[PDB]
């Protein structure tokens, strides 16, 4: 059980960027990696899942037409993707993972997080 | 075009071995004595025998697609060489002169028959002299290759020497093993009452 | 004790008979170096609905069915013509994994002969079927408040299904005299119908993943329980197990060879007469271990009790001796 | 969506005593409900999921209760390191996951 | 409604698809038994 992310990025408004967070250590190839955003000051917010198995995306409301979230399960990894950046997208993305267990589901790791600065 | 297709259909039903024993089998057995078409795509139907002549090997190998327009996975044999991916093929596929397998004067017989999901590659090759049709020479096909796809299969094609296609109806087949594991002859017990008898 | 008298009169009495006893047990096992994929079948985000079932096929590894019998999750596990304590061993020529959601009142109806909507136009299993269902209740997962209408089943469908047959067609059922040509209404009804899974029904409504495990048994063993490999012995009256084909026999070199294809060899009699060892592609023909009747010959308990004894159609090996026809 | 709001927005509780904080959704969400832990300047940890069970490898002083849409975590025996931000976190699997604002313990004064 | 009539249908043939086929019924919902396969040993019809 291991997820690593990327760097912490810097861009300028408008410019496309997409951050990265490989997994391992996964009880099966149909998991659920999950992007959770946090504002400086701000309290924790859902944004998305995938299966990367089924690559099958679950957008939050609030960001269904703002960011893509894609996958790859060659690498088992999942991407963030802004198609134009904005001041409001500063903050820290963390990624997170949850396994099913039958029954029921279980998070397991919590990425570190990328902190990505628009400005 | 038909011609006869005297006995020459007759391959080993299971893999077990059987010396200087005669055995009954009720299976697919390409009627005897049933006419043959002489050499498009030719639905794939209970079961298929293809003779080619090709005296230079000609003949690659075959497509088994039922969508024909690359829609579902198709069998890619081609001389030798065993894919099966979801190939994209030509409208005419011909040779110039997702994947989940991948292998790598003369007349050349196959049965092809598609059960439970399960594609079964029978071959023999033999010196012919007969350019016309097919020789009244008894012969035998052990399994060449044994892939249990699991495709629907419903239709097949060649790729490009005159060939024929026969079908494998139910019919229990008297087969003869010699002391040396080969078929030398075979009853179809439904060919007429002397062969009842026999 | 055979002739239940104590006085036994002169003469051969077919008292017993004697058979070669196997002192040794051998395990052949293929040779593969693999685990099969269950938990990708099992521990899957998103099950498929029961009329659009999903089938995998696990081959080309090594299964361990213990840890799926051991595990107490599964609510209902019922096996038919397979014993699940005695499927460490079993080998299997092919497997099937079968995977859908149903809700709990239908689990009987996923059963051998079964009948039923889901068992007649959903998921039939043929009279013969060999292997396993195991069901558990997945309400915490394929149900939310309101209802989750993710999951489907076939209703009314004209044709019923044949086994291990699945029917994914939108056509509108047409229970009346007139068409549909596509346009729902009246005698007009779209074929599929959706659970509302929601938590607070109860357990007979309530969601269940179900998985059937189908094996074909015979050809080489694509996938074999958990077992050590032995090292063979040659003649030598032993236990063996040649790729879960079960027998006792003396496994000896035979001259005879086997086609490439050829596993299993079985003459008249129809006994595995010769197999093809997993490890290694020999042909080991097997002989029945020598089996005789031992005749008690007698002179009248009055005269004497000497007594000879005489085994038949054996020779003096296996056993003053006198070796006749 | 399954709006999540905990209570209080911020407590202060001296070491050795017992703190409670209560979470309430819009709606039933059974018992797929998570509680996590984020010291500042680390990420989220889960302290208790499925609303009872506790997080291997967390201190079992730390406990989860309730069902429906009113969950409870409760810290017996506060210490020196628990002082962070609480949320409560649904993960209905067909639905999306919902987070609630949070609530901050500090030391009583 | 609170007084709603029951009538007994027996010793007789029944022949359901007269009811089955017409079209001026706007609500003909089954439980526990099929419309079509309707052709018992006590029949109560409340109206
Ligand atoms: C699907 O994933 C779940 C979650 O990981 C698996 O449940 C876990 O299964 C393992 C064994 O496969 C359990 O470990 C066991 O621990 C006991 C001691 O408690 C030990 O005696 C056993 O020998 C075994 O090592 C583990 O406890 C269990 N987890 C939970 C939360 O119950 C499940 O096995 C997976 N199923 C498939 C088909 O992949
Ligand atoms: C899979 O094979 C079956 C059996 O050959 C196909 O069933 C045929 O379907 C077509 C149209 O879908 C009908 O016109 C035929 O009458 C059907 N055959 C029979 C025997 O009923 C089926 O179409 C195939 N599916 C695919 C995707 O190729
Ligand atoms: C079997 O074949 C071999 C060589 O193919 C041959 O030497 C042998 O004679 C054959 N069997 C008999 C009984 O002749
Ligand atoms: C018995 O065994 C001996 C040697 O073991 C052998 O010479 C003899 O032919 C055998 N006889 C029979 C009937 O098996």
């Amino acid at each position: 059980v291991q997820l690593v992310q990327s760097g912490a990025e810097v861009k300028k408004p408008g410019e496309s960027l997409r951050i990265s967070c490989k997994g391992s250590g996964h009880n099966s190839p149909s998991y659920w990696i999950s992007w959770v955003r946090q504002m400086p000051g701000k309290g924790l917010e859902w944004m998305g899942r995938i299966d990367p198995s089924d690559s099958y995306t679950n957008y939050s409301p609030s960001f269904q037409g703002h960011v893509t979230i894609s996958a790859d399960k060659s690498i088992s990894t999942a991407y963030l993707q802004w198609s134009s950046l904005q001041a409001s997208d500063t903050a820290i993305y963390y990624c997170a993972r949850h396994v099913v267990a039958l029954t029921h589901l279980y998070p397991d790791y919590w990425g570190q997080g990328t902190l990505v600065t628009v400005s | 075009a038909y011609t006869n297709s005297f006995t020459r259909g007759v391959y080993y039903p299971d893999k077990v071995f059987r010396s200087s024993v005669l055995h009954s089998t009720q299976d697919l057995f390409l009627p005897f004595f049933s006419n043959v078409t002489w050499f498009p795509v030719l639905p794939f139907n209970d079961g298929v025998y293809f003779a080619s002549t090709e005296k230079s090997n000609i003949i690659r190998g075959w497509i088994f697609g039922t969508t024909l327009d690359s829609k579902t996975q198709s069998l890619l044999i081609v001389n030798v060489v065993i894919k099966v991916c979801e190939f994209q093929f030509c409208n005419d596929p011909f040779l110039g002169v997702n994947c989940t397998f991948e292998y790598v004067k003369n007349l050349r017989e196959f049965v092809f028959k598609n059960i439970d999901g399960y594609f079964k590659i029978y071959s023999k090759h033999t010196p012919i002299n007969l350019v016309r049709g097919l020789p009244q020479g008894f012969s035998a096909l052990e399994p060449l290759v044994d892939l249990p796809i699991g495709i629907n299969i419903t239709r097949f094609q060649t790729l490009h020497a005159a060939y024929y296609v026969g079908y494998l109806q139910p019919r229990t087949f008297l087969l003869k093993y010699n002391e040396n594991g080969t078929i030398t002859d075979a009853v179809d017990c439904a060919l007429d009452p002397l062969s009842e008898t026999k | 004790c055979t002739l239940k008298s104590f006085t036994v009169e002169k003469g051969i009495y077919q008292t017993s008979n004697f058979r070669v006893q196997p002192t040794e047990s051998i395990v052949r096992f293929p040779n593969i170096t693999n685990l099969c994929p269950f938990g990708e079948v099992f521990n899957a985000t998103r099950f498929a609905s029961v009329y659009a079932w999903n089938r995998k096929r696990i081959s080309n590894c090594v299964a361990d069915y213990s840890v799926l019998y051991n595990s107490a999750s599964f609510s209902t596990f019922k096996c038919y013509g397979v014993s699940p304590t005695k499927l460490n061993d079993l080998c299997f020529t092919n497997v099937y994994a079968d995977s859908f959601v149903i809700r709990g009142d239908e689990v009987r109806q996923i059963a051998p002969g079964q009948t039923g909507n889901i068992a007649d136009y959903n998921y039939k299993l043929p009279d013969d079927f060999t292997g396993c269902v195991i069901a558990w209740n997945s309400n915490n997962l394929d149900s939310k408040v309101g209802g989750n209408y993710n999951y489907l089943y076939r209703l009314f469908r004209k044709s019923n299904l044949k086994p291990f047959e699945r029917d994914i067609s939108t056509e509108i059922y047409q229970a009346g005299s007139t068409p549909c040509n596509g346009v729902k209404g009246f005698n007009c009804y779209f074929p599929l119908q959706s659970y509302g899974f929601q938590p607070t029904y109860g357990v007979g409504y309530q969601p269940y993943r179900v998985v059937v495990l189908s094996f074909e048994l015979l050809a080489p063993a694509t996938v074999c329980g958990p077992k050590k490999s032995t090292n063979l012995v040659k003649n030598k009256c032993v236990n063996f197990n040649f790729n879960g084909l079960t027998g006792t026999g003396v496994l000896t070199e035979s001259n005879k060879k086997f086609l490439p294809f050829q596993q299993f060899g079985r003459d008249i009699a129809d006994t595995t007469d010769a197999v093809r060892d997993p490890q290694t592609l020999e042909i080991l023909d097997i002989t029945p271990c020598s089996f005789g009747g031992v005749s008690v010959i007698t002179p009248g308990t009055n005269t004497s009790n000497q007594v000879a004894v005489l085994y038949q159609g054996v020779n003096c090996t296996e056993v003053n001796v006198f070796q006749t026809r | 969506d399954i709006q999540m709001t905990q209570s209080p927005a911020t407590l202060s509780v001296s070491p050795g005593e017992r703190a409670t904080l209560s979470c309430r959704a819009s709606q039933s969400v059974s018992s797929t409900l998570a509680w996590y832990q984020q010291k500042p300047g680390q990420a989220p940890r889960l302290l208790i999921y499925g609303a009872s069970t506790r997080a291997t490898g967390i201190p079992a002083r730390f406990s989860g209760s309730g069902s429906g849409t009113e969950f409870t975590l409760t810290i017996s025996s506060l210490q020196s390191e628990d002082f962070a931000v609480y949320y409560c976190q649904q993960y209905n699997n067909w639905s999306t996951w919902t987070f609630g604002q949070g609530t901050k313990v500090d030391i009583k004064r």
